[PDB]
């Protein structure tokens, strides 16, 4: 996973 | 000079007409509009049934 | 429901799209109004390529439609607003009428009523200046104060001529929106047809550049 | 204290968007004379921006929330709006360039091309095809939880390798910034040749006057483009090529850059409402 | 004006032929047209229509797939080709010019037609008279019975009446129940209301010998009535 | 010298003779008729055909179809109640002012800058409408024409004449000449036993076509008059100016029996027309709209803001259903 990806922010 | 004399004599021509008060004339144009305001369709709107518009 | 009436409304449309079709064909059509001094130039130009005669030629993929004004004697501001929108106006002038008998007064005051109407704010106006073949001798012989009292300089083509091209492109007073621009007549190399190509295309060029925003 | 800031940022572009393309819109509608090529064009970029801003809000209150509580399928719906929206935004720009080019370079061939019903059926095809390639976004949006409970609304590429991710945002890179660039780039450029070649008039004044203008207006518009749109696509890109641990700083430059992607949405009604002589009188 | 018709003949069951249809003295690509053909010793009976520019065919329903109307707007003419030809379909084939606008007289010109002979909810427009005695001089009236209200929304009564005099084409007479057709006198008059419609002659005269048939246009289908023979 | 002095003295008194039948008070007349109050009226129809700038339009006394003539060349003929298109006529002379029906919808006619009107025949055989006649004689340049009968149309033209003709001959049977200005526009009377015509010279002189000398002229407009109409009843007509001033002038009066302006419109009038009724007056201004006045109170009572361009022709039915005005916007709208 990518904590930054597209227009939103993951904590993942 | 040759359109003096045409002029002239229109203008004595045209001096003696039959020229009426204005009140009589206000009189007649507004006895006019009151005799035909019932059939005017611009002044009350006519109903969609009978507008064919 | 709508028996025949289908019918009426299949022509309506069917002669829709010949009105589309006309009107699609005319706008590749150029229309120039055209003024000039009375029979003093306006028979130059015209070799170069009633109420209203109107000419038609072609010149590389356009057609021009030239309506001329010496047809018609009447009040200009009566017919004004039926030339309202016209591509551009070509106002020939004559630099033998600096001697006449006197004609250069009335048309810097005819350009000054057409350059500041109320229709005609933003169309462009094309001239030509024609008879150059005695404007080789009148100069020298004649000099140009005779209708210039502010003016001093060398009688010679180069900057008498240079002047009165100065004097009549500052006629107009709002310079800021119709861009007044001019060609010399060439008995020679007529070239003449390909300037007036080249004018209606910037015409239409600035017309569609200030249509599109920006 | 970051994070109010932040929303407070998207409240008020969002909000600074709706009325700007709100009163473009009410304006363009109202008057008789917006039936043309350029004012229906304007009038799709207008309707693109005004969802799009719309789209936005949704966003906000994730971001306050640092979760999404929406649900799966408000996440896959805000997605695809957004996605075509955007996308609805690019190609209408090209579009405009385009059509700017043909109208300028080409004035008398381009009469057959451009009418309003050939206008429409493009502008039909641009829809067409911005719903055409949000179709990853359409299918793999959905809900992310972290060990934590939070979870937040994004694209859930299958398998487990990321090669997904880069293939995703290089065609998006391309589709979605490059080739409308260059595009505009190229027509703006033989745009302003053409006037500036137009010295067969011989006439002075016509290298400056009526063309300094023109190329202002060009430069802003690409200017404005690439500065609002470069900053979130190096940021995508770099994160997708370079693991970068998260950190508040870069939360809030990344939120910056979501911020600005919509502020070139805003600002296009600006420009086409600041700068317009013939639509600033209506 | 003037319409020719060509190609008729004998026709062997089951076979095809074209018939050609020439124009000649009006705007041809301006009128739809219509073919329109009458028993050896029956009425007439409608076949086919196409519009302004082909934009619309219609065709009858014991005629649907076996014809196909077209035309040639350059050369100023109408094609009818026909297949599978059966006994029923012999019969004088008529080409009939018509125009529809806001008051036009739609059927205004008929054809002299061609023979052809092969060897062996439609609105039903009821007529119930078919002979009168006639004596010049007199008044004759004619009705028409019509299965449904010919009368519609727009006020226009689509009844249109025709007569055909021995051994001649048909003409307009009536359009719309109520207008002369052009260069017709003034004798005739025509009137009614939905489903019941009258024609009328005063001072009757030579040469109105002949049959009076009552037509509608307000669907497709267009039928015919039976006929009234007018005979001294 | 001595008859320039003494047409100078018969115009004086006659203008005082005139003056001392002014008893007006016409502030005391219009006071007891309740105000008409205020009228609404919104484009029912919108006829889009045309590309280019409409110039006149005419109803045709069936009140369903009207003509309407436009610079792109071709005048069309509208059916009013379904805005189909019944005919497309293409005319020679692109640049046209006036066009006109025929009472008996048979023909039409028009004209402008080439000086010759053109009649066309609608109702013929054969299909496509035919070009009748070209009438031929003026030295202006045609601005109204009016058809009489089917056989007699009366033209008006810019040097300053007006002329009578037989459409079968083609030849001006008769001639109407006072004016020193361009006669600009033209309306018959409803008996059209005679007519009014109104010039450059701020003076609209009333016409009978049997005679053909100016009955009566009538004065008091500071600038060029557009549109001359005719009151329903026959006895008054109005004239729309370039000063932003109608005038209501009666015949027997000979006077200027009422004035039309406000102090916030300075625009020119291109179109004035009455009521069925004669009680309202549109004139179709400059400003990109049209306005309603109660003739007889005058007040203004409505406006129809709905052009994005300035309206140049203006018509009401016969039956006084609708009226039609037409503008430089390329489309003319059906007002109710």
């Amino acid at each position: 996973c990518k904590n930054f990806f597209w227009k939103t922010f993951t904590s993942c | 000079i040759a359109q003096a004399r045409k002029l002239v004599e229109q203008l004595k021509m045209e001096a003696n007409i039959d020229r009426i008060k204005v009140s009589k004339a206000a009189a007649d144009l507004m006895a006019y509009c009151e005799a035909h305001a019932k059939e005017d369709p611009l002044l009350t709107p006519v109903p969609a049934s009978e507008n064919p518009f | 429901l709508s028996a025949e009436d289908k019918a009426a409304v299949e022509r309506s449309k069917m002669i829709d799209r010949n009105l589309r079709e006309d009107g699609e064909k005319a706008a590749r059509e150029v229309k120039l109004l055209l003024l000039g001094a009375g029979e003093s130039g306006k028979s130059t130009i015209v070799k170069q390529m009633t109420g209203i005669v109107e000419t038609h030629f072609t010149f590389k993929d356009l057609h021009f439609k030239m309506f001329d004004v010496g047809g018609q004697r009447s009040e200009r501001k009566k017919w004004i607003h039926c030339f309202e929108g016209v591509t551009a106006i070509i106002f020939c002038v004559a630099l033998s009428d600096y001697d006449l008998v006197n004609r250069m007064h009335e048309s810097m005051k005819l350009f000054d009523s057409i350059c500041n109407n109320k229709w005609f704010t933003d169309t462009s106006i094309i001239l030509f200046l024609n008879k150059k073949d005695l404007f080789e001798e009148k100069i020298k012989k004649s000099p140009l104060t005779i209708c210039y009292p502010e003016y001093a300089g060398s009688n010679t083509y180069e900057e008498a001529a240079a002047y009165i091209q100065c004097q009549f492109e500052d006629l107009n007073k709002r310079k800021d929106t119709k861009e007044i621009y001019t060609h010399f007549t060439c008995a020679t190399d007529t070239k003449n047809v390909q300037f007036v190509f080249d004018a209606v295309t910037d015409v239409i060029i600035k017309n569609n550049l200030k249509d599109c925003g920006l | 204290t970051s994070n109010a800031v932040l929303t407070f940022i998207y409240f008020v572009v969002c909000i600074i968007g709706l009325c700007g393309n709100t009163l473009v819109i009410y304006v363009i509608l109202r008057y008789a004379k917006m039936k043309t090529i350029t004012n229906i064009y304007i009038l799709n970029l207008a309707i693109a921006d005004e969802l799009f801003m719309l789209g936005l809000p949704f966003l906000a209150m994730q971001v306050a929330l640092v979760h999404w509580p929406f649900g799966k399928a408000i996440c896959r719906v805000v997605m695809t709006v957004d996605g075509i929206n955007q996308f609805t935004s690019i190609f209408c720009l090209t579009v405009m360039s385009i059509d700017r080019y043909l109208a300028v370079v080409h004035p008398i061939k381009s009469a057959k091309w451009r009418r309003p019903r050939t206008a429409k059926m493009i502008t039909m095809a641009v829809w067409g095809v911005s719903l055409l390639v949000i179709l990853p976004i359409m299918i793999y949006a959905g809900l992310r939880s972290n060990q934590w409970g939070r979870s937040s609304c994004t694209i859930n590429w299958p398998g487990e390798s990321g090669a997904w991710y880069t293939g995703f945002i290089i065609y998006t890179f391309i589709l979605g910034f490059l080739v409308p660039l260059t595009i505009i780039c190229l027509c703006y450029l033989f745009i302003i040749i053409k006037v500036k070649s137009s010295g067969i008039r011989v006439g002075s004044s016509k290298r400056k006057k009526s063309e300094k203008k023109v190329t202002r207006m060009v430069s802003i518009v690409v200017a404005v483009f690439i500065f609002c749109w470069l900053p979130f696509y190096i940021f995508n890109v770099s994160s997708v090529s370079m693991a970068i641990s998260p950190t508040p700083a870069l939360k809030g430059m990344f939120d910056f850059v979501v911020v600005l992607t919509y502020a070139n949405s805003c600002a296009n009604p600006i420009l086409y409402a600041f700068l317009s002589d013939n639509f600033k009188k209506s | 004006v003037q319409l020719v018709e060509s190609g008729g003949g004998l026709v062997q069951p089951g076979g095809s032929r074209k018939l050609s249809c020439s124009a000649s003295g009006f705007a041809f690509s301006s009128f739809g047209m219509h073919w329109v053909r009458q028993a050896p010793e029956k009425g007439l009976e409608w076949v086919a229509y196409i519009s302004s520019g082909s934009g619309t065919i219609y065709y009858a329903d014991t005629v649907k797939g076996r014809f196909t109307i077209s035309r040639d707007d350059p050369k100023n003419t109408l094609f009818l080709q026909m297949t599978s030809l059966r006994s029923e379909d012999t019969a004088m084939y008529y080409c009939v010019r018509s125009i529809y606008y806001y008051g036009s007289s739609p059927f205004d010109f008929w054809g002299q037609g061609t023979t052809l002979t092969v060897s062996s909810s439609d609105i039903v427009m009821t007529q119930a008279t078919s002979s009168v005695p006639v004596t010049p001089g007199e008044s004759v009236s004619i009705s028409c019975r019509s299965s449904k209200s010919l009368l519609h929304s727009n006020g226009n009564t689509y009844l249109y009446w025709f007569l055909q005099r021995p051994g001649q084409s048909p003409q307009l007479l009536i359009y719309r129940m109520s207008n002369l057709a052009s260069g017709v006198p003034d004798r005739f008059s025509g009137s009614g209301s939905g489903t019941a419609f009258t024609l009328t002659i005063s001072r009757l005269e030579a040469e109105d010998v002949g049959v009076y048939y009552c037509m509608q246009h307000l669907e497709y289908p267009l039928t015919f009535g039976a006929g009234t023979k007018l005979e001294l | 010298d001595q008859l320039r002095q003494e047409a100078e003295q018969l115009k004086n008194q006659i203008r005082d003779a005139r003056k001392a039948c002014a008893d007006a008070t016409l502030s005391q007349i219009t006071n007891n008729i309740d105000p008409v109050g205020r009228i609404q009226m919104r484009t029912r129809r919108t006829l889009r055909g045309h590309l280019a700038k409409i110039y006149a339009m005419h109803w045709g006394t069936d009140s369903r179809l009207l003509v309407s003539a436009s610079q792109d060349g071709k005048l069309i003929i509208w059916d009013s109640y379904t805005t189909n298109k019944v005919h497309a006529i293409p005319l020679r002379s692109s640049w046209v002012m006036t066009c006109a029906y025929a009472p008996s919808g048979n023909y039409v006619a028009c004209g402008g800058l080439d000086n010759i009107c053109s009649i066309y025949n609608l109702k013929t055989r054969e299909g496509n409408v035919r070009v009748s006649r070209e009438l031929a004689g003026h030295t202006g340049y045609l601005s109204c024409c009016r058809f009489l009968d089917d056989n007699q149309i009366v033209t008006s033209s810019g040097d300053t004449t007006c002329a009578l003709w037989d459409i079968e001959t083609g030849q001006q049977t008769t001639t109407f000449t006072g004016h020193t200005g361009d006669v600009m526009s033209l309306s018959l009377a409803p008996d059209t036993r005679l007519f009014v015509s109104g010039a450059c010279d701020a003076s609209a002189k009333l016409w009978d076509v049997r005679e053909g000398m100016c009955r009566q002229t009538f004065t008091g407009h500071e600038s060029d008059i557009n549109a001359i109409c005719f009151f329903p009843n026959g006895n008054a007509f109005a004239t729309g100016s370039d000063d932003a001033t109608c005038r209501l002038f009666d015949l027997r009066a000979d006077q200027e029996l009422m004035t039309y302006s406000h102090d916030n419109i300075i625009c020119g009038i291109t179109s004035v027309s009455f009521s069925k009724s004669g009680r309202l007056l549109l004139a179709g201004y400059d400003d990109f709209n049209c306005n309603v006045w109660d003739a007889l109170k005058a007040d203004r009572a409505g406006v129809l803001a709905g052009h994005d361009n300035r309206v140049s022709c203006l018509g009401v039915t016969d039956d006084g259903m609708a009226v039609a005005t037409g503008s430089w916007d390329s489309f003319l709208k059906i007002w109710n």
